[PDB]
RNA sequence: AUCGCUUCUCGGCCUUUUGGCUAAGAUCAAGUGUAGUAUCUGUUCUUAUCAGUUUAAUAUCUGAUGUCCUCUCGAGGAC
C-alpha cells in the first residue's frame, strides 16, 4: 500500500525536532503532512500567525461557552456621559407598566416629544471626547475563554495596586513608594527568589524610595538586609536626547 | 514549589495574588481551587513558585502581610501597630475567628498599652497558635499568647 | 464618515464575535466587511486588525451563511488592511497535515491572489533552495 | 451561475422590478460606473432585458461603489443564463 | 471493564470512549516509562509535573523547545545542537572583544588583562 | 460542484492559484514567475538591476524572460 | 391521682364568605413560497486480533476467527 510506504516515510517527531533549525514549532500531528520541512519553516516564518485551536475538536466553536451566564454590554464611557441610558430606562420602566389599552391610546394620541436630549450633548461625545479603545495588536487570535483571564505578564516586583495595598496593609498613592509591602519584610527576612531574584526589593534590596524612613516601628524601612561584614543582601538596600517627533501636528 | 495559602482571604483575588507571586519571584501558579459549590476562596491554597528557595523565601516574606465554651485566647505584649484584616489573617493561620482580635486599649486616647483577646475556633487552634507564637515574633513586642481569661 | 464611530463599535463586535450564536457571529462578520469597505484609506487599520483577530477563528465552520458572511469580512478587511497581514494570516494553513484546513486556505489564498495578486510579489517569504532547485531570488537582494 | 464571457461595451438594463440595486453586491446605493456585457449574452431577444429579473430592458445596471474600489466589476457579462 | 471515570464515578458509554479514543497510550520515556490514555492529556503532560521532574534530574530544563520528544538520547542531542546554538549567538567579551597590546599585534581580552596583571601590560 | 466547474474553470483562469493538495513546488515557481513578470513591468526595478550589475536594459529583460521559464529548479519528483 | 409546661391528635365555632333586577340582560368568535440553519425530542453502539480502505490522528468500511484425541461453545493433556 502506496500510503503506507509514504507512511514509512512519516517521519519520527524526534526525527523533525532534530533536523528543523527552529524546534519550538514541531507538533503532534506536524508528521502526517505531505512536506513538514515546509510546514515547519512557514511556522518558524516571522510575523505570521497560527491556524486557530479547534479544527482538532469535536465540538463547534463556541458550543463550549454554551454553560455559563453572561453580564449585558457595557457601553463606552464617553457614550454614558451623554446620558442616554437613564431616558432609555425611564422610557422602559413606562411602556412595561402600561396596559394594553392604553398603549393604543397613546397610539393613537401620542405623547408628542415626551422627552429631550439636546444635540452638542452629542456631537461632544462623538467629535470631542472619542477616544481610542484597547486593541490588540497583530497575531493574537481570541480563542474560547481567552477573556477568562483579564492581563498577564508582568512578572516585574514594583507592581502594586491601590485596592492592593488597601487588602494586603500597605499604601495607597504617592505612598507606594515610601510603602514597602508586607512581602518586602520577609524578602528582608530571608530573602527575593533562589533561581528567579532577578527582582529586588525596594527599601529591602533596593534604596530608600523617594524619603523613606528608617526605623522598626510600622510605617518605616528597618534594617536593610546586610551580612554581617556589611555587604547588603543583594544590590543595595541602603543605596550608594531632543526627543521630539519631526511632524506633528499643532 | 508549592505553598499552602492559609487564611486565604474571600475577596483578595487570585490575580493580584499572582502579581505577588511575581513581585516576590517565580509567578508559575497561583491557584485556590475552591467549593464546587461556593466560588469564594476556600482557606488554603496552592501557590507553585518554579524554584524552591524562591517559595521558600517568598513564604517568609507573605507571611503576616495583611490579605462558647472559652475558645478565646489571651494575646499581649501585643503590637500596637496592626490593623483588624490584617490580625484577624494572622490569628486565622490556625483557625477560624468567631470573634476579630478584641485589643484591650486604653479609651483615653485610643492607643494601646499591649494586650488583646481572640475568638478562635478551637482550644486546641488557641494552643496551636498560642504556641508556635509564644514569645515568638510579633511586629514590634514580641507576641505572647495562651489560653484567655474570663471577665 | 465611519472613520468616527469605528472606535464605538469595535468592543460590541469582539462582543458579539466572542460566541453568542452562529447568527450572531454571521452578523458581526457583516458589520466588519463594511466597516472595512468604508474606512479603507484612512488609517484605522490597527482596529481592523484587532478585529481580524476574532474574525479569522470563524474560518472553519460549516454552516454555509456562516462561512459566507466570513468569507465577505475577509475581502472586505484585504483591501482595508493589506495584502500582507492577510497574507500572514494565511502562511502556515496552507500545506497542513489535515485536509480540511489545507482547502480553506487554499480558499482563502485563492481570492487573496485573484484580486491583488501584485502586490503579494513583496510579500512573499523567504522559502530556502535545496539541492537539485534554485528557490532563493537573488533578483531581490542585489545590493545598490 | 455566470455568463462570465468577457466584457465588451454594451450596456446592461434593468427591469423595473429589479430596479436600483448592483447586479451583485446587490445594494442600493451610490452607483458610480455602469455595466458593460457580453457579444453573446447581448444579442437577439436578450437585447435590452433585465441581468437579473430578465424582464424588459429600462433602467441602467449599475455598480455599487464597493465594488468598484474591490475592482469586481472587471470580469465581464455576469448574467445569470 | 477498564471504563474511565466521569465526574459522578462510573463508566463513560462506548461511543463517548471511542470519540475520546482511551485506547491509544503514548510510551513517554521521560516520565519513568510512564504510558498515558488520552492524546490531549499526553500532551498536556509536557508540562505537568512528571515530565518537570523527568526534564530537571535529564539535565535539561522543561522548556517548550523539546516538548513531543520523548526519548531522552534523542532529547540529549537535541539539547545539544541547542546549547551550541545558544553559545553561538552569545556575545562573549573573552573571546570577541579583543585588545591590541602596545607592540602592534593584537590579542583578545582575556589574554590582555593576562599578561596586563601578570606583569607587563 | 458547478461552482466546482467554474472553480477549476477559475483555476484556468488564474495562473498562480492553489488547491488543498498543491505542492511546494508549484506554489514557489508561480510566485517566481510573478516576481519576474513585475520586474520588467514597473520601470524602475529595472534600473535598479541593470545598475547592480553592470547590463543595460535589454541585457537585463533578455535574461529575465530567458530565466522565466524554469526559474526554480527542475521539476519535483 | 393532682398541678403546671411542652409535643402531637381530634371535635366544636368556623354566617367571618358568593352586590340586587331583566329578554339565561344581549350577542359571537376565519392567512404564505422556497430552501436551509440551529435547538430541542426520539434512538443506537465492549468483540478477540490482524489486512486493507480511510483519516491530521482516531474512527468508519471491508473481510476469518494451532492442530489431535476425548468428555460434557465449553475441558484435561501428547504437543
Ligand atoms: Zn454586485
Ligand atoms: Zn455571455
Ligand atoms: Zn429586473
Amino acid at each position: 500500500s502506496k500510503k503506507k510506504l509514504r507512511r514509512m516515510n512519516r517521519f519520527t517527531v524526534a526525527e523533525l525536532k532534530q533536523l528543523v533549525a527552529r524546534p519550538d514549532v514541531v507538533e503532534m500531528h506536524d508528521v502526517t503532512a505531505q512536506d513538514p520541512k515546509l510546514l515547519v519553516h512557514l511556522k518558524a516564518t516571522r510575523n505570521s500567525v497560527p491556524v486557530p485551536r479547534h479544527w482538532c475538536f469535536k465540538r463547534k466553536y463556541l458550543q463550549g461557552k454554551r454553560g455559563i451566564e453572561k453580564p449585558p454590554f457595557e457601553l463606552p464611557d464617553f457614550i454614558k456621559r451623554t446620558g442616554i441610558q437613564e431616558m432609555r430606562e425611564a422610557l422602559q420602566e413606562k411602556e412595561e407598566q402600561k396596559t394594553m389599552k392604553s398603549k393604543m391610546r397613546e397610539k393613537v394620541r401620542p405623547k408628542m416629544g415626551k422627552i429631550d436630549i439636546d444635540y452638542q450633548k452629542l456631537h461632544d461625545a462623538f467629535f470631542k471626547w472619542q477616544t481610542k479603545p484597547k486593541l490588540t495588536i497583530h497575531g493574537d487570535l481570541y480563542y474560547e475563554g481567552k477573556e477568562f483571564e483579564t492581563r498577564l505578564k508582568e512578572k516585574k516586583p514594583g507592581d502594586l495596586s491601590d485596592e492592593l495595598r488597601i487588602s494586603l496593609g500597605m499604601p495607597v498613592g504617592p505612598n507606594a513608594h515610601k510603602v514597602p509591602p508586607p512581602w518586602l519584610i520577609a524578602m528582608q527576612r530571608y530573602g527575593p527568589p533562589p533561581s528567579y531574584p532577578n527582582l529586588k526589593i525596594p527599601g529591602l534590596n533596593s534604596p530608600i524610595p523617594e524619603s523613606c524612613s528608617f526605623g522598626y516601628h510600622a510605617g518605616g524601612w528597618g534594617k536593610p538586609p546586610v551580612d554581617e561584614t556589611g555587604k547588603p543582601l543583594y544590590g543595595d538596600v541602603f543605596g550608594t536626547i531632543d526627543r521630539t517627533p519631526w511632524g506633528e501636528l499643532e | 514549589a508549592t505553598v499552602y495559602v492559609g487564611g486565604l482571604d474571600e475577596k483578595v483575588s487570585e490575580p493580584l495574588l499572582w502579581e505577588l507571586f511575581l513581585q516576590a519571584g517565580p509567578v508559575v501558579n497561583t491557584h485556590m481551587p475552591k467549593d464546587r459549590v461556593t466560588g469564594q476562596h476556600q482557606g488554603y491554597g496552592f501557590v507553585e513558585f518554579l524554584s524552591e528557595e524562591d517559595a521558600d523565601y517568598a513564604i517568609k516574606i507573605m507571611n503576616m502581610i495583611k490579605l462558647d465554651v472559652g475558645a478565646n485566647i489571651f494575646i499581649g505584649n501585643l503590637d500596637p501597630e496592626i490593623d483588624e484584616k490584617l490580625l484577624y489573617d494572622t490569628f486565622s493561620a490556625f483557625g477560624v475567628i468567631l470573634q476579630t482580635p478584641k485589643i484591650m486599649r486604653d479609651p483615653d486616647t485610643g492607643n494601646s498599652k499591649g494586650y488583646a483577646f481572640i475568638n478562635f475556633a478551637s482550644f486546641d487552634a488557641s494552643d496551636a497558635a498560642i504556641e508556635a507564637m509564644n514569645g515568638q515574633y510579633l511586629c514590634n513586642r514580641p507576641i505572647t499568647v495562651s489560653y484567655a481569661f474570663k471577665k | 464618515m465611519g472613520k468616527d464611530y469605528i472606535y464605538a463599535v469595535t468592543p460590541l463586535l469582539e462582543d458579539a464575535l466572542m460566541d453568542r450564536d452562529l447568527v450572531h457571529r454571521q452578523t458581526a462578520s457583516a458589520v466588519v466587511q463594511h466597516m472595512s469597505l468604508g474606512v479603507y484609506g484612512f488609517g484605522c487599520e490597527d482596529s481592523l486588525n484587532h478585529l481580524l483577530n476574532y474574525v479569522w477563528p470563524n474560518v472553519f465552520e460549516t454552516s454555509p451563511h456562516v462561512i459566507q458572511a466570513v468569507m465577505g469580512a475577509l475581502e472586505g478587511l484585504r483591501v482595508a488592511i493589506g495584502p500582507c497581514r492577510m497574507l500572514q494570516y494565511c502562511l502556515q494553513g496552507l500545506f497542513h497535515p489535515a485536509r480540511k484546513v489545507r482547502d480553506v486556505y487554499w480558499k482563502i489564498y485563492n481570492s487573496i491572489y485573484i484580486g491583488s495578486q501584485d502586490a503579494l510579489i513583496a510579500h512573499y517569504p523567504r522559502i530556502y533552495n535545496d539541492d537539485k532547485n534554485t528557490y532563493i531570488r537573488y533578483e531581490l537582494d542585489y545590493i545598490l | 451561475i455566470f455568463c462570465r464571457k468577457q466584457a465588451g461595451v454594451a450596456i446592461g438594463r434593468l427591469c423595473e422590478k429589479c430596479d436600483g440595486k448592483c447586479v451583485i453586491c446587490d445594494s442600493y446605493v451610490r452607483p458610480c460606473t455602469l455595466v458593460r456585457i457580453c457579444d453573446e449574452c447581448n444579442y437577439g431577444s436578450y437585447q435590452g432585458r433585465c441581468v437579473i429579473c430578465g424582464g424588459p430592458g429600462v433602467s441602467d445596471a449599475y455598480y455599487c461603489k464597493e465594488c468598484t474600489i474591490q475592482e469586481k466589476d472587471r470580469d465581464g457579462c455576469p448574467k445569470i443564463v | 471493564k477498564n471504563l474511565p471515570l466521569g465526574w459522578d464515578g462510573k463508566p463513560i458509554p462506548y461511543w463517548l470512549y471511542k470519540l475520546h479514543g482511551l485506547n491509544i497510550n503514548y510510551n513517554c520515556e521521560i516520565c519513568g516509562n510512564y504510558t498515558y490514555r488520552g492524546p490531549k492529556a499526553f500532551q498536556r503532560h509536557f508540562a505537568e509535573w512528571r515530565h518537570a521532574h523527568g526534564m530537571r534530574c535529564l539535565g535539561i530544563p522543561n522548556t517548550a523547545h523539546f516538548a513531543n520528544v520523548t526519548q531522552i538520547e534523542d532529547a540529549v542531542s537535541l539539547w545539544a545542537k541547542l546549547k551550541l546554538q545558544k553559545a553561538s549567538e552569545r556575545w562573549q567579551p573573552d573571546t570577541e572583544e579583543e585588545y591590541e597590546d602596545s607592540s602592534g599585534n593584537v590579542v583578545n581580552k582575556k589574554t590582555y588583562e593576562d599578561l596586563k596583571r601578570q606583569g607587563l601590560l | 460542484y458547478t461552482i466546482h466547474s467554474q472553480l477549476e474553470h477559475l483555476q484556468s483562469k488564474y495562473i498562480g492559484t492553489g488547491h488543498a493538495d498543491t505542492t511546494k513546488w508549484e506554489w514557489l515557481v508561480n510566485q517566481h514567475r510573478d516576481s519576474y513578470c513585475s520586474y520588467m513591468g514597473h520601470f524602475d526595478l529595472l534600473n535598479y538591476f541593470a545598475i547592480a550589475e553592470n547590463e543595460s536594459k535589454a541585457r537585463v529583460r533578455f535574461n529575465l524572460m530567458e530565466k522565466m521559464l524554469q526559474p526554480c529548479g527542475p521539476p519535483a519528483d
